[PDB]
């Protein structure tokens, strides 16, 4: 019994805040608008099962937007390789990187 | 997938307009009266194609444009200017509405000059 | 996930074996429950914050509300019981077992 | 130079919470037909300093049935949230610039209710119990009243800085436009502050000293400057609310010493209200801030809700 | 309803005052004409960007700068 | 960071005076001078027991008047908006309930205390 | 109770209803069920004794928990999905808390301890409001999010509640907790096929709401709470011992009468997908809840028990109670059966 | 009389302005003879840092006028 | 070590959780919560969201005191166990902040944990993002929004709040 009103009677109640993509005050963008705007238009009219068969690509790049696992995951890699290094001994950091550079602007 | 690209550091390298934020607040309506042209031009490519790798001529191209304005100002009234951006960097919020006097000066000179 | 997520989630687990073993008084299973209602919270806002969802920032106001609201129908079922009783022990509400 | 900064703001509020203690005593004295203290120095300036020597060489007396962690505990939560009050409030800058100010004093407010009631009840006796549980229906009596005021007041502020409340009336003055919420913001924060006719928790006569009727001098003295620097700090915020003065940029004493003798004048007549009526009751004050103050309040939050959109006055936000 | 007016005037004018009070503030908004200058004055802060659009070549209502003739002036904020 | 220093040092300065005035004097302590103080007499049973609370009902309507003006403090920030009129129904019709609530419990004898 | 406040609070607990019924949103959902527990609290406390204190403690109690486990579901989706719409969970954990939350707001075993007890310390329209109206917000979010479902915590969920209520249910000899057990058996009969195919949900959901209210009119218009009480019926009308007799043959799923029918449906389509041991353990325990249902009629209607000497007074005098719709609503508790293909408008 | 308490008023009042004025010194010496500026929103935060990277002191105060550029 | 703020005001965040769900006695569980809900207002101010907390700080605080009030009328005893004076309560108390001991040595060296989700191992500045809000607080502006956005939110929230005061009056009645 998903009795829905909204759509027969023509109001809308809970509509705007549903989605992540929606009008905002002033038109403030979200982090991952374009990502949830390319999911909701991939998969949209073709059923559940077809979303999650024909958009898993979209859906799990926007999941990874999100959350954001593997960016942290190839930072983590990046950062103990790096560690590993100093402490062993055969790397240097550069000196834009130690706390001055003539920094750009 | 797919590995990322980017512009090399000689793409990226340019003259900097390098003046503090109450010289860019002090004139920043003549700034943009003036140079509306490649401001507006860099805004909508910008805001068109959503990439930053994609804009960068007409990031160099603004760029010029601003330090030819300010090159053009420097020029002929310096010292007004001088004053009035003081002015504005003395006060801690930056308010327009504490140096009217010199708003005057620099409007006058800089009309009757150019 | 971020590791912040894992100490919000963290606190709410403990309140909720605080909640589903009781020490014999009902107003500290009360405590517990604000206590999963503020992690509830914050972890609603952390995500919001952190996604700029801008609209759904009115979301946790009214979770919020509707906690203090079920906070004051608990404490005045806690008047009526401690009103028929001479205390608050949740073992005495046992008339409900023939 | 940060630490100069905070010391340079800690030390002589307590210095004038000090000569405040001084200068109450001197008009509690002269309201009713005598003298203050005027034997121990010149006019009596060496009074509050052996009053302070004074209270912390005697014994410190915690309680055998007193739980002690909450007991020394309590003075300590006072002292430092009489003191953290301070320093978001521009004379005419402030310590810290903060987007929400009044919100933050509201914080502090709730959080040092808490001092009083732990006090009360770490200290095992009946009357620091009925003490805490007056300084519970107080609470519950005066917040709601409190907030709401000042809600409606800053509604033509535009927002909750502190800063912007100087900018805001630099024509006129705040107490004009809000008047009846100017007389009903005086009389909240004279329930605030456990002042007469709103003592209700320090009483010595419905009780004999109330919530600190087991304190011993020293933990003792933590309460009174920490209650001293509360009303002036109320004062001040009473000052900036409805009475601000003028401010130049170049020259920042001029408004300081405008502001200071504004604030003098407002502590002064709180020390006037204090020698003038009787205590009320504690539901009575109950019956007062709801009953009362509470319909108009909401009546005039209706009047500044819908007056900004009537004339076109709706204020900045930046 | 003028007796019922005096006593209650006699006796909680506090009442009375709150009663006005709110009836004054729903009622006005409704009667008052100033209150479209709000939402002009609301509507024309400039919090956001101005973006441009693409000169196809047929919209001449828009203009090409700033100090051009056409478009939405403010010269009622500054008169009002 | 500079709000955490200005704490740290309210928190120092208050918690080294009485660190101070428990360690500097002569004390005297028996087990006479810490009983507790009522009158002069000893008292007449715990101070633990239950101290019965006659305003239980406005404590709860506390709470709830509470959050009815935690949800009215975004009020300055929503007066800048661009639907003006339905942000002013909206903010009139929460502060109309809220004094609706508080005028049944007055018409109701909710406020009045028990006993 | 003012009348008027009654019906105040009785329009709000059915506008929560409708307000989780009708909404797009997971945080309306949630506020449309807080709306509704705190709502019909006060129902359950009508006439204040200390057993209805209890039981609407440990109903708040219940309800609450449930409340928070639905609210982590929700935030656990919301971080896994970036949106709010009702529609299937994007996350296992989110689907695991929210099942369990409904089935704790269900009464479903192992969470079914508090329903007889609540059943008990409530009085007979109460009971009604909470067996029926309460025990539709959860099935239509159970209706929505029938893709995410686990198929094996809610098949075990079903078929430990159906074995645990209709066990329960023959210990009793009040009438409440017996409705409450069989409450339980119910429950897990609807919630077996739903992942199947939710028409016949929609379907066993309608029975079981007209039969439990034709039962519980009676039990209101006869003024009777327990079964001693109920033997009285013959001394005091004996057509009612006729309604209660069938309305308990029906009860029971025995044919030619309408409550065969879900059971009948739900052996039907579960039998499409090669489950066959299921429906039959579902079956046998029907047996058992058809069992207490006999000890029932054999005590109100096919023997005749000793009555009392004031059963002539009460004689003297022809009932004036509200029965409100009781002939239509046992006239479709007993007859339906013949008008079975009308179930195809639920789809 | 009624003057005597006034040297307590006074001393109220000296050492009511003594913060004000210290913290009004101390915000013009620690930012090179200006005021302090107030970051409100990270317009303003973004704007100050801009002015700490072309200063090249790193010391925003230390503000480059139209004469650092050709 | 300054990195991983949040990482501390959460660290303080469940040391307060565990020690007020353990109950001692509600005064204590008291004084846990306010801990708790205070450095909340911390972390997510942290986040950005200065509002928020000083809301959640606020109202925590109120209702905090009010059911202080209500401990000190109902739920008290002769001997109130505020700490190690009940082996249970000492034991759990010791048992959970052991374990939060552990998984942060875990998370701390390890980098990552699997608990039923996934954790990693740095500070949570990481996620932040590298532009500029404008002219503008998002959270405000949000709940700003909530007026001439969320009429239906709106009237859902004041009915409920008027059916509730309607609701605890008619239950404390006695008959
Ligand atoms: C900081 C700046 C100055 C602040 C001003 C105050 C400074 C002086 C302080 C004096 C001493 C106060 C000591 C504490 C006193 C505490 C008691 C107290 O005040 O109780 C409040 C008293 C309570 O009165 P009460 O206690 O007698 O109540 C009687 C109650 N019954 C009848 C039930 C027994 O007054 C109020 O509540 C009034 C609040 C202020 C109302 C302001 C109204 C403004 C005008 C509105 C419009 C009027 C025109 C008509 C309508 C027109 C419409 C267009
Ligand atoms: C904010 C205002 C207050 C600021 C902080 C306090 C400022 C003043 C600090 C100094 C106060 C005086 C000295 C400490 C207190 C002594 C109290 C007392 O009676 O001591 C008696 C005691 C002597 O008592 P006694 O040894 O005869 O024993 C008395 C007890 N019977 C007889 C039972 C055994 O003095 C001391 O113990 C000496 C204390 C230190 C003296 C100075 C040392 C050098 C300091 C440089
Ligand atoms: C056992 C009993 C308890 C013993 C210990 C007691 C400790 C002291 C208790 C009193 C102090 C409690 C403080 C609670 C949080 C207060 C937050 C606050 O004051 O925020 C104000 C301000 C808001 O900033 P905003 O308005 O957004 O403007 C900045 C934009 N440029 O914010 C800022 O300007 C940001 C400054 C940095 C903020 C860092 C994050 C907060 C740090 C919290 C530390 C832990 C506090 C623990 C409190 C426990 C209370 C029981
Ligand atoms: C439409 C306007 C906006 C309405 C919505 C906003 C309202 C804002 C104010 C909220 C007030 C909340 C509290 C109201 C309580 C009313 C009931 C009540 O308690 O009445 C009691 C009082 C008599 O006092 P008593 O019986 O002694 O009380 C017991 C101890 N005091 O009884 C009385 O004094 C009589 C109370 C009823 C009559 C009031 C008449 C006021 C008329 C003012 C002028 C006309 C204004 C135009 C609108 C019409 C208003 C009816
Ligand atoms: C895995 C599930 C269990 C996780 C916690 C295990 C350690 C704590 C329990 C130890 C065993 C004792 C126990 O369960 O006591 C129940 C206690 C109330 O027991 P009570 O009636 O006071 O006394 C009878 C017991 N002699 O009630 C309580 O202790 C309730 C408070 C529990 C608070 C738990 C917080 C720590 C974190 C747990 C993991 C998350």
């Amino acid at each position: 019994p998903f009795f829905d009103v909204q759509k027969k009677l023509g109001v809308d109640l809970d509509h705007w805040m549903t989605i992540q993509s929606a009008e905002q005050p002033h038109r403030i963008p979200a982090r991952c608008h374009a990502f949830e705007k390319e999911w909701i238009e991939c998969a949209h009219g073709i059923g559940s099962i077809r979303a999650e068969k024909e958009c898993k690509i979209e859906f799990e790049d926007f999941r990874e937007c999100l959350l954001r696992q593997k960016t942290m995951k190839r930072l983590n890699a990046i950062k103990r390789q790096r560690d590993k290094l100093i402490k062993e001994g055969k790397y240097t950091p550069p000196p834009h990187h130690s706390g001055q550079e003539d920094l750009r602007p | 997938p797919g590995i990322v690209e980017l512009p090399s550091l000689e793409d990226l390298k340019v003259q900097e307009v390098k003046v503090s934020s109450s010289v860019l607040k002090a004139a920043a309506h003549h700034y943009g009266a003036q140079c509306d042209k490649p401001n507006k031009e860099f805004m909508l490519c910008r805001w068109e194609e959503k990439d930053p790798r994609r804009c960068l001529e007409e990031g160099k191209l603004v760029n010029q444009c601003a330090l030819e304005f300010f090159r053009q100002i420097k020029r002929h009234c310096a010292e007004p200017f001088t004053e009035y951006w003081t002015c504005i960097d003395y006060s801690g919020l930056q308010l327009f509405r504490r140096c009217r006097k010199e708003q005057a000066q620099f409007d006058k000179c800089v009309l009757d000059k150019l | 996930m971020s590791l912040v997520y894992m100490n919000i989630m963290m606190a709410f687990t403990v309140s909720l074996t605080g909640l589903l073993m009781y020490r014999s008084h009902l107003m500290s299973s009360l405590l517990c429950l604000e206590g999963m209602m503020l992690s509830l919270f914050i972890l609603a806002t952390l995500m919001i914050l952190n996604s700029h969802f801008t609209l759904a920032s009115m979301m946790p106001i009214i979770l919020l509300v509707f906690a203090a609201c079920e906070a004051a129908l608990g404490l005045s079922l806690l008047v009526m019981v401690s009103n028929t009783y001479g205390t608050d022990y949740v073992q005495n509400l046992n008339l409900l077992q023939c | 130079m940060f630490m100069i900064n905070v010391l340079t703001l800690i030390i002589p509020i307590l210095l004038a919470v000090a000569f405040l203690t001084l200068v109450e005593r001197k008009v509690l004295g002269y309201m009713q037909f005598r003298k203050g203290p005027n034997v121990v120095g010149p006019y009596g300036l060496l009074q509050p300093i052996a009053d302070a020597i004074k209270l912390f060489i005697k014994e410190p007396l915690r309680p055998a049935t007193s739980s002690i962690s909450m007991f020394i505990l309590a003075p300590i939560l006072a002292l430092t949230l009489a003191l953290t009050m301070w320093i978001p409030l521009p004379m005419p800058y402030p310590l810290i610039n903060m987007n929400l100010g009044v919100l933050f004093m509201l914080a502090m407010s709730s959080l040092a209710v808490y001092s009083i009631l732990w006090s009360g009840w770490a200290s095992n006796s009946k009357y620091a119990l009925i003490g805490a549980l007056r300084a519970v229906a107080q609470t519950i009596s005066y917040e709601v009243t409190l907030a709401i005021i000042l809600l409606s007041v800053l509604l033509m502020n535009g927002s909750f800085t502190l800063s912007t409340l100087i900018i805001t009336q630099e024509q006129v003055w705040l107490i004009f436009p809000a008047w009846p919420l100017a007389m009903m913001w005086f009389i909240s924060t004279l329930a605030e502050t456990n002042r007469a006719p709103f003592d209700l928790t320090e009483g010595e006569s419905e009780l004999v000293s109330g919530f600190n009727v087991e304190y011993a001098a020293g933990p003792f003295a933590l309460f009174f400057m920490a209650e001293y620097a509360n009303i002036i700090m109320m004062n001040i915020f009473t000052t900036t609310l409805f009475l601000g003065a003028f401010h130049n940029p170049y020259m920042p004493e001029l408004y300081t010493i405008n502001f200071t003798i504004k604030s003098l004048l407002l502590s002064i007549t709180f020390l006037w209200i204090r020698a003038s009526y009787p205590r009320f009751r504690y539901d009575q004050l109950m019956h007062l801030l709801w009953k009362n103050f509470l319909p108009l309040t909401l009546a005039l939050c209706m009047w500044h809700v819908s007056l900004p959109i009537l004339l076109s006055s709706i204020p900045p936000q930046t | 309803v003028a007796a019922f007016l005096k006593n209650v005037w006699a006796k909680e004018p506090v009442l009375v005052a709150s009663f006005a009070i709110a009836g004054l503030a729903v009622i006005l908004p409704t009667l008052s004409p100033y209150t479209k200058y709000s939402l002009m004055i609301n509507r024309a802060t400039p919090y956001n960007y101005p973006v441009p659009l693409r000169d196809d070549g047929n919209m001449p209502d828009v203009p090409s700068h700033p100090q051009d003739p056409q478009g939405p002036s403010l010269e009622w904020l500054k008169r009002l | 960071m500079n709000l955490m220093i200005t704490l740290l040092t309210n928190f120092t300065l208050a918690t080294l005076l009485v660190t101070i005035a428990f360690w500097l004097p002569q004390l005297n302590v028996y087990s006479e001078k810490t009983s507790p103080y009522e009158c002069g007499f000893d008292p007449m049973g715990s101070a633990r027991l239950p101290f019965s609370m006659k305003f239980f009902l406005v404590a709860i309507t506390f709470l709830l008047f509470d959050l009815e003006i935690a949800l009215l403090l975004p009020l300055p920030w929503a007066s800048q908006t661009t639907n003006l009129n339905t942000m002013l129904t909206m903010a009139l019709l929460l502060i109309f309930l809220l004094a609706v609530s508080l005028a049944y419990e007055w018409t109701q004898k909710g406020l009045e205390w028990t006993e | 109770m003012n009348p008027i406040i009654l019906i105040i609070i009785l329009m709000t607990v059915m506008l929560g209803t409708i307000i989780v019924m009708i909404s797009t949103h997971w945080l309306l959902i949630w506020i449309g069920f807080e709306m509704n527990m705190l709502a019909i609290i006060p129902i359950m406390m009508k006439k204040h004794n200390p057993r209805a204190t209890e039981a609407s403690t440990k109903y708040f109690l219940t309800q609450s928990t449930a409340s928070m486990l639905l609210m982590m579901a929700i935030i656990i989706n919301l971080m896994f999905s970036g949106q709010w719409t009702v529609m299937k969970l994007f996350n296992p954990m989110a689907s695991m808390l929210m099942t369990m939350a409904l089935a704790m707001k269900l009464g479903m075993a192992p969470f079914h301890f508090w329903v007889p007890e609540v059943t008990q310390g409530i009085p007979l329209s109460s009971g009604l409001i909470l067996l029926t109206w309460q025990k539709l917000a959860p099935m239509s979010v159970l209706y929505q999010i029938l893709p995410s479902i686990n198929l094996d915590l809610i098949l075990t969920l079903s078929i430990l509640s159906i074995t645990i209520g209709g066990w329960g249910g023959l210990n009793q000899t009040q009438l409440r907790k017996i409705m409450a057990y069989s409450s339980i058996a119910h429950m897990g009969w609807m919630t077996a096929v739903l992942l199947y195919n939710p028409t016949m949900t929609l379907l066993n959901l309608i029975i079981y709401i007209i039969m439990t209210s034709t039962m519980f009119t009676l039990f209101m218009a006869n003024s009777t709470t327990t079964t001693l009480s109920l033997s009285h019926t013959w001394n005091k009308a004996p057509i009612m011992t006729i309604l209660v007799l069938i309305t308990l043959l029906s009860m029971g799923g025995l044919p030619p009468l309408s409550g065969f029918m879900p059971k009948w449906m739900i052996i039907q389509e579960m039998t499409k997908n090669d489950s066959i041991i299921l429906p039959t353990l579902m079956a046998i325990t029907a047996l058992l809840n058809l069992y207490f249902y006999m000890r029932l009629t054999y005590s109100t209607a096919l023997t005749m028990f000793p009555s009392t000497n004031n059963m002539k007074m009460k004689w003297q005098f022809p009932t004036t109670k509200r029965m409100t719709l009781l002939p239509t609503m046992t006239v479709l508790s007993t007859m339906l059966l013949p008008l079975t293909p009308i179930l195809s408008i639920l789809e | 009389m009624w003057f005597e308490v006034l040297p307590g008023i006074a001393v109220m009042g000296v050492c009511l302005f003594i913060p004000g004025m210290a913290t009004a010194r101390i915000h013009r010496f620690s930012n090179g003879g200006r005021e302090k500026r107030v970051a409100h929103y990270s317009y303003q935060w973004y704007l100050m840092e801009r002015d700490r990277r072309v200063s090249g002191v790193n010391r925003y105060y230390v503000s480059k006028g139209l004469e650092n550029i050709d | 070590m300054m990195t991983y703020i949040v990482f501390i005001l959460s660290i303080i965040f469940v040391m307060g959780f565990v020690g007020f769900s353990s109950k001692p006695s509600p005064i204590y569980g008291g004084l846990g919560l306010i801990v708790s809900g205070g450095v909340g207002c911390g972390i997510v101010l942290n986040f950005g969201g200065s509002f928020l907390g000083l809301m959640v700080f606020l109202i925590y605080l109120g209702g905090m005191m009010v059911v202080f009030g209500y401990t000190t009328a109902m739920a008290t005893e002769q001997y109130p166990e505020v700490w190690v004076s009940n082996k249970v309560v000492l034991g759990t108390f010791i048992t959970g902040l052991l374990m939060e001991f552990l998984m942060v040595y875990y998370v701390l060296k390890d980098k990552e944990v699997e608990i039923v989700f996934k954790f990693n191992g740095m500070g949570d500045w990481v996620i932040y993002d590298t532009g500029d809000s404008g002219f503008f607080s998002e959270e405000a502006m949000g709940i700003a929004a909530l007026y001439s956005y969320g009429t239906w939110l709106v009237i859902v929230t004041g009915w409920s709040l008027l059916i509730g005061v309607v609701v605890i009056m008619e239950i404390t009645r006695g008959n």
